């Protein structure tokens, strides 16, 4: 990385660089600034009305709320909240503080402390066939804690039933609280319950003395989907300034990048956040908090390739910059000589008058050499010496001699 | 190629068969994609190399074992013979040619009227060397006397552009 | 078609664009892109090779002759103008005004590409993807400058100035020795000079009418343009691709995935990317390939067809082969054959 | 030799029959599949 | 192609979506890299 010379060095895995040209990596503009831009919420998502409430629901009738403009700084959970399970499957953990989440929804019920393996997107048994399904391309977080302190009764608590004896498995996030007497066997049941015919619901023993399997667990699932919509649930990370015409590395709404940020004149529909290319990548972007559309630029543009009379000979180099044109630039440096050929911005070599044969294939009609105190000059190559045919209409040029030539030809 | 290690023994020596087995298949990916890529590169050079002998291989038959009228291709100028030269994986071919070295100028014209008839070089041209013409070949400047036997009779002198009168000789 | 396109790429902005996580994942590959880029100079540089061999098979640089009295035959068609900036002919102009190149130039700013003009611009596109164009060596004006010393030579001396030493002759002792060349007696093209050099005006002038009219007859030259940005399109394209990964932005997955986690997503989205660029380079190798032998057989037509007359049938157009005339032409040769 | 055999693939039926989610999953490349196509019908008019 | 089966139907069968996906992905990974060595050897015989 010490200069274009030394990334050729690398490149060419050698120590010696011979006579020539050659193309290095693009020119890189490394961003000077991180800027983070969140929608302004202050309040804290209800923490307390999830994982602190009082009475939970039945799995069979599990219950679902919407999360909306909030913080979600979960640390605040530290203090009195224990989890035995804490499976993410769409995100990361550690990512969890620094994303926005689109439509978070948190299913909270009460099921034993076997059937806990069960809250996954692909298990089979009792929980996920008749009671809760997830989806298999399911992007959340699964939490379950023992509540054997709060949801058992000595006498038994009763109160947490379950949906057995189910005709078909349950759909992904599909709920099912009817009663209707089951049918196992061939005999139609009435409404009535009977050899064959059992009530669908169960409810647990749920006693202080059972065993840790047996014991209530509470579990809350929260869903929500990342970096595709305006989303209102964001983690605690406080936005900056906005930062424009200049290249910076952004954090827009959990969605990380690095570019420059101009006005944009897209108008973008009140249900979208985010604009894509043909390539898929992030090109504009809603601001949170400004509510303008924003276009987002690569940093890294143009092509550079560096020319050395060779390493045996001398050091010196000559850069030129294929996207650039020297008439602040976007070069590694403009040291005296500058000649801005066609086909870009030469910068280290002496621009002549004269014609001479090509020597190291500059383009557009430019070449470089080494000549003589000793530097690297750039000109327009010559085509060949000028003539003049003595055209006449009855004027005729014949040979006088001749001379027996052979020559090379290497196949 | 996204695997734990670039060595098979390594993988063998960390990992049970179960946690070795994607890493050995990474691998295997990997150096066969690497000679597929050589062989496809392989393949073109080949092509690249068939061509240029099959170009070795006409120019052996019509320079060495011909003389070519084709311009340029058994060297520059006038084709006279080549010899061709063993090489490592590869042929020399010394093409022998003729070139013309030393010209004058002259002044020549298309026919040459004498008794009402034009007359044509049929070999060569035309040329005088101040106050008499000559008729001479054309790559080499050898003059001669323009007689009948050098000449040929084609129509009046009315129709030539061009055309001087001179005296032919019988 | 002589030439075609001579592209560059760079690799790691390919690939992973300004992510270094992705760049030093990418670092664990290395050689692929070294191999992918020198099969690219090769390319670049054979093309370069091939309008050398096509265009200055002369080095003696042959101007216009001032009087241009060539008993009767008209080339002002095919010879230079120095009215128009480029010393090229007005068949040469037309020719270049049917063939449109992707882009008119080859120096594009930062800049311009700047905003919302990086995905309307299929170059800047390009070019924001590390796919850059590098131009010929020798410009439109060089080559046009090298047809003329051929058109020169061939008009003033014929046949000599291609085994050097260019030998002046008039053109109708050049036309008679043409015709003897096909078995016909020279008195025949001295008794009908008028009326050769007629039609071969007439025939010039309807190449300048079928040239200027909508029918192009150019259309190798912009498949081989159309090819080269076809390709280079699709490249551009195929980054949306996920390649088995939860998604085909590397930033997506660097803000939603852990290290350990995104590893193997952006080493999914590195093998694919770098599958795309092998295929590229392996087409643009088969195609370069074709466009040797193309250039290969056009100089092999100059050096037969306009440095002599060929007793070749049908190598140089239909008929007895009289000579041939070269013009320049975008990313090619023009060779008007008269029989 | 003049000509050689012009051929046709149906790359998502080479790679997944009659699939329905492997289809889906595929479609997840797309160009690829485009381009090799074009190649052979390249080859396949040069033949022609 | 690295994967539990070479058959589709087989994996399908024998595993649900998430865990047949990696499956599909290598098969398909494998099945494209195949047709493309076909499509570049064609090429290649077509210029020939
Ligand atoms: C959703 O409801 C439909 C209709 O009420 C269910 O389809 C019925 O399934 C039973 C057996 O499970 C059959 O005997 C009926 O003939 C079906 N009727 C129709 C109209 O399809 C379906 O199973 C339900 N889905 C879930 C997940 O419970
Ligand atoms: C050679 O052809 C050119 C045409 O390309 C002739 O130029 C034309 O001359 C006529 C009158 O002489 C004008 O009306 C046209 O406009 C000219 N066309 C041009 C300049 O493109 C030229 O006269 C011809 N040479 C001779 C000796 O007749
Ligand atoms: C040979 O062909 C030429 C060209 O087709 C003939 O010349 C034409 O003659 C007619 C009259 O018979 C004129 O109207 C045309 O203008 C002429 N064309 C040209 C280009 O000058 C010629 O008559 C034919 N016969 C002979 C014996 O030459
Ligand atoms: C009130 C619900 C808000 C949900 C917002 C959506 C996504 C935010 C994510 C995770 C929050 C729950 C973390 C529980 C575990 C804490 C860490 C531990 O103890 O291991
Ligand atoms: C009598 C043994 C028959 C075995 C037949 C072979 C394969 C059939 C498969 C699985 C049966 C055992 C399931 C135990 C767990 C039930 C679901 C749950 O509670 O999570
Ligand atoms: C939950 O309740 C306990 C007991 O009242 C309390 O100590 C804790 O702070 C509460 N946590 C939240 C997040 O409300
Ligand atoms: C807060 O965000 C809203 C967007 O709904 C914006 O209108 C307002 O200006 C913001 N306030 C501050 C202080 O940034
Ligand atoms: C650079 O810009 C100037 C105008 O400022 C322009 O005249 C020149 O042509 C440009 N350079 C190139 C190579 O086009
Ligand atoms: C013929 O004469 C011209 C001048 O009329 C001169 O330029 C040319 O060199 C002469 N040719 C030779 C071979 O001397
Ligand atoms: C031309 O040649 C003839 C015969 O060779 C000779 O007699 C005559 O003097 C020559 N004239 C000149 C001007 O050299
Ligand atoms: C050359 O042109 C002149 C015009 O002045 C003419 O007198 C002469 O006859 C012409 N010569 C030939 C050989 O055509
Ligand atoms: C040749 O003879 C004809 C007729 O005798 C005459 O018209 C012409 O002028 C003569 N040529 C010269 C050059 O005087």
């Amino acid at each position: 990385a010490l200069d274009p010379l030394s990334e050729t060095k690398c490149t060419l895995k050698s120590f010696t660089v011979e006579k020539g040209i050659y193309q290095t990596s693009n020119f890189r503009v490394q961003p000077t600034e991180s800027i983070v831009r969140f929608p302004n919420i202050t309040n804290l998502c209800p923490f307390g009305e999830v994982f602190n409430a009082t009475r939970f629901a039945s799995v069979y009738a599990w219950n679902r709320k919407r999360i909306s403009n909030c913080v979600a700084d979960y640390s605040v959970l530290y203090n009195s909240a224990s989890f035995s399970t804490f499976k993410c499957y769409g995100v990361s953990p550690t990512k969890l503080n620094d994303l926005c989440f689109t439509n978070v929804y948190a299913d909270s019920f009460v099921i034993r402390g076997d059937e806990v393996r069960q809250i996954a997107p692909g298990q089979t048994g009792k929980i996920a066939d008749y009671n809760y399904k997830l989806p298999d391309d399911f992007t959340g977080c699964v939490i379950a804690w023992n509540s054997n302190n709060l949801d058992s009764k000595v006498g038994g608590n009763y109160n947490y039933l379950y949906r057995l004896f189910r005709k078909s498995n349950l759909k992904p996030f599909e709920r099912d609280i009817s009663t209707e007497i089951y049918q196992a066997g061939s005999t139609p049941c009435n409404g009535v319950e009977g050899f064959n015919c059992y009530f669908p619901l169960q409810s647990y023993g749920f006693q202080p003395t059972n065993g840790v399997g047996y014991q209530p667990y509470r579990v809350v699932v929260l869903s929500f989907e990342l970096l595709h919509a305006p989303a209102t649930v964001c983690g605690p990370k406080k936005s900056t300034n906005l930062v424009k015409n200049k290249c910076v590395n952004f954090n827009f709404n959990g969605l990380t990048g690095t570019g420059v940020l101009t006005e944009s004149n897209k108008k973008f529909l009140p249900f979208q956040q985010f604009g894509r290319d043909i390539a898929d990548t992030t090109d504009a972007v809603r601001d949170p908090q400004t509510l303008e559309i924003l276009d987002i630029t690569p940093c890294s543009f143009g092509g550079v390739s560096v020319i050395t009379p060779g390493t045996n000979t001398s050091n010196q180099v000559a850069v030129l910059y294929q996207d650039v044109n020297c008439t602040t630039w976007r070069v590694y440096s403009t040291g005296s000589n500058v000649f801005q050929t066609r086909a870009g911005c030469l910068i280290g070599a002496e621009h002549v008058n004269n014609s001479y044969e090509c020597d190291i294939p500059i383009g557009a009609g430019i070449c470089a050499s080494y000549q003589t105190s000793q530097s690297i000059i750039a000109y327009t190559m010559s085509l060949g010496a000028e003539n003049s045919v003595a055209y006449s209409n009855n004027s005729i040029a014949i040979p006088t001699n001749f001379t027996i030539s052979v020559t090379t030809e290497i196949l | 190629f996204g695997a734990i290690s670039s060595v098979l023994n390594d993988i063998l020596s960390r990992l049970d068969k179960v946690e070795a087995e994607v890493q050995i298949d990474r691998l295997i990916t990997g150096r066969l994609q690497s000679l597929q890529t050589y062989v496809t590169q392989q393949l073109i050079r080949a092509a690249e190399i068939r061509a240029s002998a099959n170009l070795a291989a006409t120019k052996m038959s019509e320079c060495v074992l011909g003389q070519s009228k084709r311009v340029d291709f058994c060297g520059k100028g006038y084709h006279l013979m080549s010899f061709p030269q063993s090489a490592p994986h590869g042929v020399v071919f010394l093409h022998v040619t003729y070139v013309p070295a030393q010209e004058k100028n002259f002044t020549t014209a298309p026919a040459i009227c004498h008794d009402g008839k034009a007359h044509f070089p049929r070999e060569g041209v035309f040329v005088s060397n101040g106050t008499h013409w000559f008729v001479t070949q054309r790559n080499f400047y050898e003059p001669q006397i323009i007689t009948t036997d050098n000449t040929f009779v084609s129509g009046n002198c009315d129709v030539v552009i061009g055309i001087v009168n001179n005296t032919v000789y019988d | 078609p002589v030439s075609m396109t001579k592209t560059s790429v760079d690799c790691t902005m390919y690939i992973c664009g300004d992510s270094t996580e992705c760049s030093n994942l990418l670092l664990q590959y290395g050689s692929f892109c070294t191999q992918l880029n020198r099969a690219l100079t090769g390319i670049a540089v054979e093309q370069d090779k091939n309008t050398q061999e096509v265009f200055a098979q002369v080095k003696q640089i042959y101007k216009t002759p001032p009087i241009k009295d060539f008993g009767g035959f008209n080339f002002s068609q095919i010879l230079p103008d120095p009215s128009k900036p480029s010393k090229r002919s007005f068949i040469e102009d037309l020719l270049f005004n049917k063939v449109t190149l992707a882009d008119a130039g080859f120096i594009k700013q930062y800049g311009d590409c700047l905003g919302d003009i990086a995905a309307r611009d299929l170059i800047c596109a390009q070019k924001f993807n590390g796919l850059t164009v590098l131009p010929p060596l020798l410009t439109d004006e060089m080559i046009a400058q090298y047809t003329s010393a051929l058109l020169a030579g061939t008009i003033t001396s014929g046949w000599t100035f291609g085994a050097g030493a260019a030998l002046q002759i008039p053109f109708a002792m050049q036309m008679a020795y043409r015709f003897n060349g096909i078995g016909v007696t020279q008195n025949v093209l001295y008794e009908n000079q008028k009326l050769i050099a007629n039609q071969f005006n007439s025939a010039i002038g309807k190449i300048q009418d079928s040239l200027s009219s909508t029918a192009s007859a150019l259309g190798k030259l912009q498949d081989v343009v159309n090819q080269n940005a076809q390709a280079l399109n699709t490249l551009v394209k195929q980054l949306s691709s996920n390649f088995g990964a939860i998604s085909s932005v590397l930033n997506d997955i660097l803000s939603r995935l852990d290290k350990v986690e995104a590893e193997v997503q952006i080493d999914r989205l590195i093998t694919g990317r770098l599958q795309s660029l092998q295929t590229y380079v392996t087409q643009q190798l088969i195609r370069a390939a074709e466009i040797r032998a193309s250039a290969n057989l056009a100089a092999t037509k100059m050096s037969e067809c306009v440095l002599g007359q060929s007793k070749r049938v049908d190598f140089c157009g239909k008929g007895y082969h009289l000579m041939s005339f070269p013009q320049s032409a975008p990313h090619g040769v023009v060779f008007l054959h008269v029989t």
